[PDB]
This record gives C-alpha cells, structure tokens and sequence, in this order.
C-alpha cells in the first residue's frame, strides 16, 4: 500500500 | 509514458514513470539514485531475466502495470 512516483527523462 | 511496479524487498511499491523510446540504462542508474547506492548494485529482475543497460521497453514486453523485481547484486556495486 505504498506508492513512490518518479519521472523520467527522455532524450530526443 | 508507462507506469512500471517495481516490488522493493520491503514490499515497497515504487511507480516509475517511464516513456518508451528512452533506454533502460538512465532508468537502472536513476533508481539506484533512488535508493542512494552506486550503480549495478541492484539487479533488476523481468521474467526471470536481467534487464541489461542496452535493454529497451520495446523489446522482452513491458507493459503498463507491469511487474518488475529489484534485487542486490553479490558484487554490492
């Protein structure tokens, strides 16, 4: 029941 | 961008963000970050196979919702 959001980069 | 579950040893569900067309290397060396450990420490785990630094969500089938284990390498980095 625990929820960690990361983002990402993502290159072009 | 894909939500991928990773499952932590402590039953941590960690949502990482991810976008298909980047490579898994940034995503490996971004969690071990996370964590605060240097990488290839941590080995990730997809059906019973390493996911390598030249590995991509286009190939093995990464999903949304999909399940990825994180465990620590004998080597420790």
């Amino acid at each position: 029941n625990n929820r960690d959001p990361i983002v990402i980069s993502d290159s072009p | 961008y894909i939500k991928l579950k990773v499952i932590g040893q402590d039953s941590s569900e960690i949502h990482f963000k991810v976008k298909m067309t980047t490579h898994l290397k940034k995503l490996k060396e971004s969690y071990c970050q996370r964590q605060g450990v240097p990488m290839n420490s941590l080995r990730f785990l997809f059906e019973g196979q390493r996911i390598a630094d030249n590995h991509t969500p286009k190939e093995l089938g990464m999903e949304e919702e999909d399940v990825i284990e994180v465990y620590q390498e004998q080597t420790g980095g």
